């Protein structure tokens, strides 16, 4: 994906001061709760029977910091999101088995979590900008579906 | 569809933001065609320059039509007819415009009220979104 | 948000397939299977082979479900209270995985009825099916 | 899109015996009236205001041949089909905005007037082959969008 100069720095000013061991567990915790047939693809991960049990699951706290690391991991590589998550993006289809149209839900539910955390500061720019990224994002795990 | 604490979870959060409604409207609209421009498309009498006064009063018309569906939530067919009519019949507008709004209703509501926006309330406004934009995208005369 | 179009529409043309309809669902599972080898992982403990007796009766159980929510066209929600309590409480199925079965319902009524199965018919179709996919994917206890 | 050989004969089979003036139009029509925000994009079609007159409209049946004529060259070029719709991708894209999920949505329309058209001809062989053809068109009438 491309963004501009400007774009990138509204991108990378917030997501320097991302708590990095909580963002990715809210995140996947939200994914969890609001999509809650996501579950599916979490039977190792315990109790998920109500919304408390998902944001306290110790196991979603850690894989959502990996899925939030592997967001960092794209930021690092936006001219070449297909070739930072074409392995990944074998992984969700061919073993998870995981439906495309949950990677552009979980990006969105990210933005959520950005817009929760940061407020006022979460503005309607860096939000335009971010949503580029997470668009990409989700395109590129989706890539080997094709 | 809704359930009892869905109802619960939406006629709370929306009284408390009370009058703070019509301008999260507004910032929602404006979140909707920085992020999403296509959506600007349907919008092409309307300023959308920074500041716009067009976005403004529009932005308190969604976010009462919003209050008048949470008083109604157990028939928005019947509360929404007319607007169902416009968006439906009218405008004809596209499904997934619905979503990218919805979308932006959410972050509003994220960015201004931290305490209120729980994965919970999360999840009920997301379901109370989805069915306003079922019943304006639906044609039912 | 069926219109009384639709409901018209949908009744009639159940009420003109008749006892054929479990055959139909049958069908319509074996076109799910077969276009969209995803839904399959929904059915492990399925024999899915050619003239399979388990997608047979379970053909026969889907479109008993659907003829009862033709007759609850006002009131999905508390005739298919149970069904919900399936598929989205244990099951969690995907919702594009309705869309997938949805489609290939319309297919099965198409190959079938070709008198009956009219562009205005074939939009109340796809409705009642969306109607149907809806409920069973949501969690309303 | 990659077809085996057994798929690919069953989608020529069926292709060659369709006729060609009256299906792309049947496939247009029910989108306009399954998926009535479609009609959007038609203004200059004239009336569309009841299937009757959707599937009527002499131009919606001239327009449905043309776009019929268009996923006849994919069925010519299933390897390329990325390069054969670009200029197209680029025409719904760019000068008028149409939103790629509906290019799923005419997919499964043709694939209902096929059905109607052929009947029990239209085996679950054959759907599952033309799914594969209408889900790789979507796709490359997609490409630019990205
Ligand atoms: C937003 C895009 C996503 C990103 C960037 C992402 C990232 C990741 C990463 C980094 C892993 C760990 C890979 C490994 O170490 O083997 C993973 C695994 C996994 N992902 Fe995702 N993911 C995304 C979306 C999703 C979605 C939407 C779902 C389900 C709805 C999902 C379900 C899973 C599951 C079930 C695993 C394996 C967990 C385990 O059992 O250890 N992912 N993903
Ligand atoms: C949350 C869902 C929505 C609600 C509650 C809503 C509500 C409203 C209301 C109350 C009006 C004014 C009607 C009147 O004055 O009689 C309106 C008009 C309008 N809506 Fe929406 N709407 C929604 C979604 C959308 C979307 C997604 C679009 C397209 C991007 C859209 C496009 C329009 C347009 C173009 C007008 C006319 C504006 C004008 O000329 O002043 N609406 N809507
Ligand atoms: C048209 C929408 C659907 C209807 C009306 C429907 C109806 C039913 C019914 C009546 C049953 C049997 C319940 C019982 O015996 O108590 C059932 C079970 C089941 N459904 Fe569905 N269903 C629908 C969609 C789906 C979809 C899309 C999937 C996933 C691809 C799915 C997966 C299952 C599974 C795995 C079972 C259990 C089967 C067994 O163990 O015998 N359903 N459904
Ligand atoms: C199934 C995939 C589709 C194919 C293969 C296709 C094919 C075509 C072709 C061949 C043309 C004529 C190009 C030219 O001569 O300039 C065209 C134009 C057009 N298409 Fe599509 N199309 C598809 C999907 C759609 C969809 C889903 C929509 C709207 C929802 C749409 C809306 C239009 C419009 C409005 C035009 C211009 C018509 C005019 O004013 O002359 N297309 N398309």
């Amino acid at each position: 994906v491309h963004l501009t100069a400007e774009e990138k720095s509204l991108v990378s000013g917030l997501w320097g001061k991302v708590n990095v061991d909580e963002v990715g567990g809210e995140a996947l915790g939200r994914l969890l709760i609001v999509y809650p047939w996501t579950q599916r693809f979490f039977d190792s991960f315990g109790d998920l029977s109500t919304p408390d049990a998902v944001m306290s699951n110790a196991k979603v706290k850690a894989h959502g910091k990996k899925v939030l690391n592997s967001f960092s991991d794209g930021l690092k590589n936006l001219d070449n999101l297909k070739g930072t998550f074409a392995k990944l993006s074998e992984l969700h289809c061919d073993k998870l088995h995981v439906d495309p149209e949950n990677f552009k839900l979980l990006g969105n539910v990210l933005v959520c979590v950005l817009a929760h955390h940061f407020g006022k500061e979460f503005t309607p720019q860096v939000q335009a900008a971010y949503q580029k990224v997470v668009a990409g994002v989700a395109n590129a795990l989706a890539h080997k579906y094709h | 569809v809704l359930s009892p604490a869905d109802k619960t979870n939406i006629k709370s959060t929306w009284d408390k933001i009370g009058g703070h409604a019509g301008d999260y409207g507004g910032e929602a609209l404006d979140r909707t065609f920085q992020s999403f421009p296509t959506t600007k498309t349907y919008f092409p009498h309307f300023d959308l320059s920074p500041g716009s006064a067009q976005v403004k009063a529009h932005g308190k018309k969604v976010a009462d039509a919003l209050t008048t569906a949470v008083a109604h939530l157990d028939d928005l067919p019947g509360a929404l007819s007319a607007l169902s009519d416009l968006h439906a019949y009218k405008l004809r507008v596209d499904p997934v415009n619905f979503k990218l709004l919805s979308h932006c209703l959410l972050v509003t509501l994220a960015c201004h009220h931290p305490t209120e926006f729980t994965p919970a309330v999360h999840a009920s406004l997301d379901k109370f979104f989805a069915a306003v934009s079922t019943v304006l995208t639906s044609k039912y005369r």
